[PDB]
DNA sequence: TGTCGCTACAATCGCTAAGTTCACGCAGTATCCTGT
């Protein structure tokens, strides 16, 4: 995968979770540990290489008026690890939607987790309105959310954004969302 | 018409019979050709006061000074009008009498005239703080009838008395054989220069079993020995006893063995078997009445024996209780109360001798229980029957007779101890010297003796003594010792009767020192005449000097020599107590300024003597308030004696009475600290031949609070150190002996008694606060917990610190020897002894010794040097 | 109810301060972590 197309994915292909993560990163050019771990694992899932992810993260973190030397000192080892390059050297797998729902709950200043689960209904409605989603689609997504159908709510988002009547797949992974989006688009 | 008798004891009841004193003694009746006890009731012993007039009349409330001179006529007028009416006193005799006074009541002139007034003791007693316009003080208000009588008739200790115009009592009042009533104190006189008559002495020992149902102590046997002609001025007779009687009873429920009667009959003794304790007490009282002994002797008689007797008399309701004394009464005195006052009053007219108190006063022993005294004085071994065996004795004739014979042997030992110490002659002598009653003297204590001595002295000199009272000052100087070991000759100089000699020389007296009611008053002027106290103390010192010179006679019976030594020590202590009672807060003659002056003069004398000896180019190494130790640095004894005589003459040259004599010559000395040294005292044998006798002062080896193992180890170590052996051999022998003792302790081969440690008691075991638990006190309580005679104050207790698995401090593991021998979970703490009884003493002893240190002692003891 | 005096040493208990442990922590640095 190429660094430039990551922006395109964040605009279109990324699920709302990774979409928010990318928006936060490009707004702040820094993610907390939880967000860094989640986003790195997702970028591993899409296919970004260790070198590509290291380069992209280095470049992004440098823009926050920080040394890239500090990045190489600290985040280099972590980026190595999350790709199973050091320590136990295990190819750590990207999180599934169930984990994201049941993963660490974000707090103030955090942006990880499933937005459908960790975003208040008003915030989710506002975000969906920002994305130009039809009012009926937004209402259906909200109804799915209220019954705790965050997987089904995300499938509704995928159906609405890709102009497809039925998702045709049981969304259980953000990278699975990425693969389905790429299949529909490309 | 005269009536001559030898009085021994006097009893007065301040409340029951006012102004009456009973004198009990012996009177010779020709018909019986022997002495018989007689009682004389001196009635109408009036009470006398003394009034001190004012210089000028003073308004009582305004506290004014009108200015009218106050003469004796005015004083009599005031006492006749105001006071006599106020206090309801009808008849009195008034006279003017000039008396002297020097004591602690401000604004009382040395000499003045008073209106001596006497009236019947039945009339009310004036208040001690009485005052009026015409008089500023009233004396003698609370004077006891006995004291008034004794001081009025100048009666000074037991002695022959002459009574004029005796009369007979309407009805019997005493249990004696002859009675006589004297109508006035003037009718009693004293006759001198006649030997005291022999008296009857009854020694009684009893065996009791406690009733744990009530914890009441019931008597089950009384072995009594009597001698009817015991002398009071000669040596004790041999054998001490003339005849004897034994009385034996049974318990409440138990019964006699089968053939007790046959065994008792075969015993051939004057045994009377009492069915019940009631019958036993009745028989005992009848026996006491028949013999009517004058001096009843016993062990713990004042604390245990008499109290038990009276308690059981009350419990069984034995009719005639007062027969235990010599007067007739009806209501027994209330028991309880401190001291033996209940006992003494119950036994009024009989001199009670407690060989425990007498032994405590006369000699010093590690323990005062009867067995230890018997082993020390009589050098005999006593078999002790445990109380369980006493209960079990009512099961066979053999054991019952063994118990009774043990009681008899205890009585015999008590009498033997009394005779050996020479308690009765010494009591008579000291009572005659002091002038008090003999029973009080035998009760112990120094305060009453000195108080009565000074009472007699001042009264005979026209003085008004003060009414009985209804580290406050510096002491002696101890020179800093030169601690070390001295192998050459040491010369010890000691002052002779230092404080008495100071009082004599400097004329210190109540009438010479102008005191002020903490500054030392000035020394009295040399112009004054000798005072009362110098005269009395001079008499005591002269008596002691006479006894000591008598001791110088060669070829004296060694036992008689020891008796003379005891008498000399008693006189020395009497003089020293005469000094000390000046500084006794509760004494009648509290003159703390005088005691402070005496001690200050002693310190000045010691400092001057040290300066003189040092100025002679002689080394000074020690001194304790009257003595000096000099290092002669010589090896020839003749030169040592020459130098001693030289220095003694030079020191004596500066004093009028004080004399310094050579106390001893030490061949070798080990000066450890103040009041702690051991020496090889040298006693010349003749022709240049001398014998060396060991002498220990103040060390731990001479203290009862250390295990006898430690005492033995220290004695051996000192013996090795003080010897002339080469130093290397001395150190080697010390190491070898210490290793041997360590092995013996580790292997348990030491006899168990060697682990005993003795500590006395200050109060009753209960009265001790919960200040953790003092070791002895702990064991003390256990003794009372068990079924045996309780342990009261001033009782030595031997405890052994033993392992119990408790992982607690040693202080809290004190155990009796019987406890260890009984319990199977208690074992002697070998490490404790090796580390805290053997090590500390030897380590302190060997401090100035080269080659020995704490680590080496621990190693040779087998201990770990780490902690040391 | 009476109960001589003071000086010196040793041992023990109580209370408290001085010191030690030593676990709180931190500032600095380092490695190795997470899921399917
Ligand atoms: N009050 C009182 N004073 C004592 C006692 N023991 C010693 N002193 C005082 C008074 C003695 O005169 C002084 C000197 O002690 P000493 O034992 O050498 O007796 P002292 O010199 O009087 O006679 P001595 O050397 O034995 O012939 O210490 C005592 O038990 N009570
Ligand atoms: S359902 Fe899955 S893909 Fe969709 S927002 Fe939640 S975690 Fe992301
Ligand atoms: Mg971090
Ligand atoms: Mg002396």
């Amino acid at each position: 995968i190429s660094l430039e197309q990551i922006d395109g994915f964040a605009a279109k292909s990324f699920p709302l979770c990774m979409r928010q993560l990318h928006k936060s990163l490009r707004e702040n050019h820094h993610l907390r540990h939880g967000g860094r771990m989640q986003y790195g694992l997702f970028l591993k899932g899409i296919g970004l290489t260790l070198e590509q992810a290291l380069q992209f993260w280095r470049l992004e973190f440098t823009k926050g008026k920080v040394d890239s030397e500090k990045f190489d000192k600290v985040y280099a080892y972590s980026i190595r690890h999350n790709y199973g390059k050091e320590g136990k050297r295990t190819d750590y797998t990207p999180y599934s939607c169930m984990k994201v729902i049941l993963s660490n709950p974000p707090s103030q200043g955090d942006y990880h987790g499933c937005p459908f689960r960790h975003s208040d209904p008003e915030l989710l409605k506002q975000k969906l309105q920002s994305f130009k989603v039809p009012s009926s689609g937004i209402n259906q997504i909200l109804e799915l959310v209220k019954g705790m159908h965050y997987q089904l709510a995300c499938q509704k988002y995928f159906e609405l954004t890709h102009s497809v009547d039925d998702c045709g797949f049981s969304l259980n992974h953000p990278n699975q969302y990425f693969a389905e989006s790429q299949k529909l688009l490309t | 018409q005269v009536f001559r008798f030898y009085w021994l004891d006097a009893y007065e009841d301040q409340y029951s019979q006012p102004g009456v004193v009973y004198l009990f003694g012996k009177v010779w009746i020709e018909s019986a050709d022997a002495y018989v006890s007689c009682c004389v009731s001196v009635k109408n012993i009036e009470r006398t006061v003394y009034l001190l007039p004012r210089e000028n009349r003073v308004q009582l409330s305004t506290g004014k000074d009108t200015g009218a001179p106050v003469s004796m006529m005015h004083v009599y007028q005031e006492f006749n009008e105001a006071v006599a009416e106020k206090y309801k006193i009808m008849k009195f005799k008034s006279k003017k009498v000039d008396k002297d006074y020097a004591f602690e009541i401000p604004d009382v002139p040395a000499s003045s005239e008073y209106l001596e007034v006497r009236y019947s003791a039945d009339s009310p007693q004036l208040p001690q703080d009485l005052k009026g316009e015409t008089f500023s003080h009233v004396f003698g208000t609370n004077t006891s009838s006995l004291e008034l009588f004794l001081l009025s008739r100048k009666i000074k200790g037991p002695s022959w008395l002459e009574i004029k115009s005796p009369q007979l009592s309407s009805q019997p009042m005493s249990w004696c054989k002859v009675e006589a009533v004297v109508t006035r104190p003037d009718q009693v006189s004293v006759v001198k220069d006649l030997a005291p008559p022999p008296v009857v002495v009854l020694s009684l020992s009893m065996k009791t079993v406690q009733n744990a149902k009530t914890h009441q102590n019931e008597i089950v046997a009384i072995a009594a020995l009597v001698h009817h002609t015991f002398p009071l001025d000669k040596a004790p007779p041999q054998p001490p006893f003339q005849t004897h009687f034994c009385v034996l009873s049974k318990l409440n429920d138990c019964i006699f063995p089968y053939d007790y009667n046959e065994a008792v009959k075969q015993k051939n003794a004057n045994i009377e078997i009492a069915l019940t304790e009631r019958t036993l007490l009745g028989f005992f009282l009848a026996k006491i009445h028949k013999i009517d002994p004058d001096v009843i002797v016993g062990h713990d008689i004042y604390g245990f024996d008499l109290e038990v007797l009276l308690q059981r008399i009350n419990s069984c309701k034995v009719p005639f209780w007062s027969k235990i004394g010599r007067l007739r009464r009806s209501v027994m005195p209330k028991l309880g109360g401190r001291s033996g006052f209940a006992e003494r009053n119950a036994a009024c007219g009989r001199i009670i001798c407690d060989i425990e108190i007498s032994a405590k006063e006369l000699i010093r022993c590690k323990s005062y229980h009867l067995s230890e005294l018997v082993h020390q004085i009589l050098k005999a071994e006593r078999v002790v029957i445990p109380p369980e065996n006493i209960r079990n004795a009512y099961n066979d004739s053999v054991h019952l007779l063994y118990m009774l014979e043990n009681t008899w042997i205890d009585a015999k030992f008590i009498l033997q101890i009394m005779c050996e110490l020479n308690v009765l002659p010494l009591a008579l002598q000291i009572t005659n010297i002091a002038g008090n009653v003999m029973s009080r003297t035998l009760m112990g204590g120094r305060s009453e003796r000195n108080e009565y001595l000074l009472l007699h002295a001042f009264t005979e000199n026209n003085f008004i003594v003060p009414d009985k009272p209804v580290a406050a000052y510096a002491g002696g100087l101890v020179l800093e010792p030169k601690v070390g070991f001295y192998d050459k000759f040491i010369l010890l100089l000691d002052f002779n009767s230092l404080y008495p000699s100071i009082i004599q020389e400097y004329n210190i007296c109540f009438t010479t020192v102008h005191r002020e009611a903490d500054e030392i008053p000035e020394l009295p002027h040399s112009d004054l005449e000798m005072g009362i106290l110098p005269r009395e103390i001079r008499k005591l010192v002269e008596r002691r000097r006479h006894v000591k010179q008598l001791m110088k006679q060669p070829d004296l019976n060694p036992d008689l020599y020891l008796q003379y030594d005891i008498r000399q020590k008693a006189l020395k202590l009497t003089a020293n107590s005469m000094y000390g009672c000046l500084g006794f807060s509760y004494s009648r003659f509290y003159a703390k300024p005088l005691a402070a002056l005496v001690t200050h003069q002693g310190r000045e004398i010691l400092l001057h003597t040290k300066e003189m000896v040092q100025k002679m180019n002689l080394e000074v190494i020690y001194g304790d308030t009257d003595s000096i130790m000099i290092n002669t640095n010589c090896n020839n004894l003749e030169e040592v004696f020459k130098l001693g005589n030289r220095v003694k003459s030079e020191i004596n040259k500066s004093y009028k009475l004080l004399e310094i004599d050579i106390d001893g010559i030490f061949k070798s000395l080990l000066l450890l600290k103040k009041k702690k040294y051991a020496a090889l005292t040298v006693e010349p044998t003749g022709d240049g031949k001398y014998v060396t006798k060991q002498e220990l002062k103040g060390l731990d080896i001479v203290r009862r609070d250390w295990c006898e193992l430690a005492k033995q180890a220290g004695n051996y170590v000192i013996s090795q150190i003080l010897s002339d052996q080469p130093r290397d051999s001395i150190v080697e022998n010390i190491q070898k002996k210490l290793t041997e003792i360590g092995e013996n302790v580790t292997n348990g081969t030491v006899p168990i008694t060697q682990y005993e440690i003795n500590k006395a008691l200050t109060k009753d075991p209960q009265d001790y606060p919960d200040k953790k638990s003092l070791p002895h006190v702990h064991v003390a309580l256990w003794i009372n917990s068990q079924g045996g005679r309780k342990v009261k104050a001033g009782d030595t207790i031997s405890y052994v610190i033993c392992q119990d698995g408790s992982n607690l401090s040693a202080s809290q593991r004190a155990y009796a020897q019987e406890q260890l021998q009984k319990q199977e979970n208690l074992s002697i703490d070998t490490q404790y002894y090796l580390s805290q009884q053997v090590h500390p003493v030897v380590a302190r002893i060997c401090e100035p010794i080269d080659g020995i240190d704490s680590a080496l002692i621990a190693m040779w003891l087998g201990l770990d040097p780490s902690q040391f």
